[PDB]
RNA sequence: GGGUGUCCGCACUAAGUUCGGCAUCAAUAUGGUGACCUCCCGGGAGCGGGGGACCACCAGGUUGCCUAAGGAGGGGUGAACCGGCCCAGGUCGGAAACGGAGCAGGUCAAAACUCCCGUGCUGAUCAGUAGUGGGAUCGCGCCUA
């Protein structure tokens, strides 16, 4: 219930995105993390 | 501080094949484990295109975790040797490779014993390593049929493991009593080869 | 007794030839490119019935050149088996003598 | 009410999967094979009989104060002419019997190339399985009078 406070919980429109928590690739923001993967691949690979 | 060597080897071997006698598999797991330990601890022997000697110095010995690495070198050799002893019944030149390995197995244990001479390691691990080195010295100097040195190392080994067994619970003592019972027949064989003259 | 003379071909003494090539004496003692002409001159000079066959060549000599051309014949024994000279009782000894003297003629 | 899963650019550990770079130690006793060297014996030549020293390749018997390892591994393939062997012709020695250096021609592949198995060190790989944790928690299950 901490919710990083809770006033705001009802203040910006009552709740977070209804998709909310669930698979992050599944949500409707729908980001698939391209250049961040690529930056992390290249990072791990090169050592 | 601590390290229950005999227990490590017995359970590892029992889990990864020697229960049905697969020295080739156990050597394999022993190798894979060294690879995991090395990759985790960022302690690499060789970077692509060059090789560097791994020296397990005294500092990193605080980790009570690195000794296992050398112990795995020693177990790897020892396993390969027994594997050859099985392949030599039909290839006798294999015997020569066998002896080479046991010698390195003993060499690792002696260096490993040297590591446990550090003031950073507890008495119980010093005795476990002394007993391990004595034991391999014994198996080598047994395959050379050099009975007096073999019985010297086995009596050193028996005396040490008996010292450890008399100090703790009979429940934990069971393993140590099992090692002495485990090498007793070689002891009797050594005696019968000495008292022949 | 013409046709029972022993044979000496140049190659037996040519130090720049090998044993498979016909050499019979140690390299230390042989000499460079000795010729049949030179061998005859030394053996007639020491008192041996010798004659030069300018027209005979050693089978083992591939080079068809004057320096390798030649065969020298030496009479070693009389019909009754006795030595012509006690000093040269065998083929080997003749070869060695040839090699010893050859450098003194016109090498200078 | 609590605990816990459902959530994350999370973390540690352990057993795994898939895949690329590099590297592959020697000393010997003995036997076979080839070259050179060096001794004898016999012959009128060609040459015939035999003895040692040493080099390099194979085998493979005993060994290690050589290791990060380093086996006496396998597969494809691989032939000049300044390699071996068989050498018509021809040439040289021979009276001949035949023999020598050997062209042309045909011919034979040990090595080196190369791909693995084995062994060692690597560098990664999986929107990853298991176990213990962390941040997170309105929604949703499950466990608790
Ligand atoms: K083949
Ligand atoms: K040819
Ligand atoms: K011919
Ligand atoms: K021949
Ligand atoms: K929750
Ligand atoms: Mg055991
Ligand atoms: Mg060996
Ligand atoms: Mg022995
Ligand atoms: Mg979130
Ligand atoms: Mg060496
Ligand atoms: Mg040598
Ligand atoms: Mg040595
Ligand atoms: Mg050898
Ligand atoms: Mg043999
Ligand atoms: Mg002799
Ligand atoms: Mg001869
Ligand atoms: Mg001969
Ligand atoms: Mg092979
Ligand atoms: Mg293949
Ligand atoms: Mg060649
Ligand atoms: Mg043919
Ligand atoms: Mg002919
Ligand atoms: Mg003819
Ligand atoms: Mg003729
Ligand atoms: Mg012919
Ligand atoms: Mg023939
Ligand atoms: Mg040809
Ligand atoms: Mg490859
Ligand atoms: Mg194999
Ligand atoms: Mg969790
Ligand atoms: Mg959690
Ligand atoms: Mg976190
Ligand atoms: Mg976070
Ligand atoms: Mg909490």
């Amino acid at each position: 219930k901490k919710k990083g406070k809770l006033p705001k919980n009802y203040d910006p429109k009552v709740t977070p995105d209804p998709e909310r928590w669930l698979p992050m690739r599944e949500r409707s923001y729908y980001r698939g993390r391209k250049k961040g993967k690529k930056k992390d691949q290249i990072g791990k690979g090169t050592q | 501080h601590h390290l229950e060597i005999l227990q490590i080897i017995k359970e590892s071997q029992q889990q990864h094949g020697l229960r049905h006698g697969d020295f080739q598999r156990y050597r394999g797991y022993c190798s894979r484990r060294q690879r995991r330990l090395r990759k985790t601890l960022n302690f690499k022997m060789g970077n692509r295109h060059k090789f560097t000697g791994k020296k397990v110095t005294e500092d990193l010995l605080t980790d009570n975790r690195y000794l296992l690495l050398v112990l795995m070198d020693a177990e790897r050799a020892w396993s390969y040797a027994m594997q050859l002893k099985q392949e030599a019944n039909t290839e006798p030149r294999k015997r020569f490779h066998l002896l080479s390995r046991l010698r390195k197995a003993v060499k690792h244990a002696e260096e490993l014993e040297r590591l446990c001479e550090s003031n950073r390691v507890d008495a119980k691990t010093k005795l476990e390593a002394q007993a391990y080195t004595a034991y391999l010295s014994g198996m080598l100097r047994f395959e050379h049929q050099e009975w007096k040195a073999a019985i010297e190392a086995f009596n050193k080994c028996k005396t040490i493991y008996e010292k450890l067994a008399s100090a703790f619970t009979e429940e934990q003592a069971v393993l140590y009593n099992q090692r002495v019972e485990e090498i007793s027949p070689n002891i009797r064989y050594c005696a019968y080869n000495i008292g022949d003259q | 007794d013409q046709d029972r003379f022993i044979c000496i071909y140049p190659a037996y003494l040519n130090n720049k030839k090998t044993i498979a090539e016909g050499r019979r004496i140690p390299i230390s003692k042989a000499v460079e490119n000795p010729t049949a002409t030179e061998i005859q001159d030394v053996c007639s000079a020491v008192g041996l019935n010798v004659f030069l066959e300018k027209n005979k060549m050693y089978s083992r000599e591939w080079n068809r050149d004057v320096q390798y051309r030649g065969r020298v014949r030496v009479q070693l024994k009389q019909e009754d088996g006795s030595l012509c000279l006690v000093q040269f009782p065998s083929r080997k000894s003749v070869m060695l003598y040839a090699a010893e003297m050859i450098p003194k003629l016109k090498t200078r």
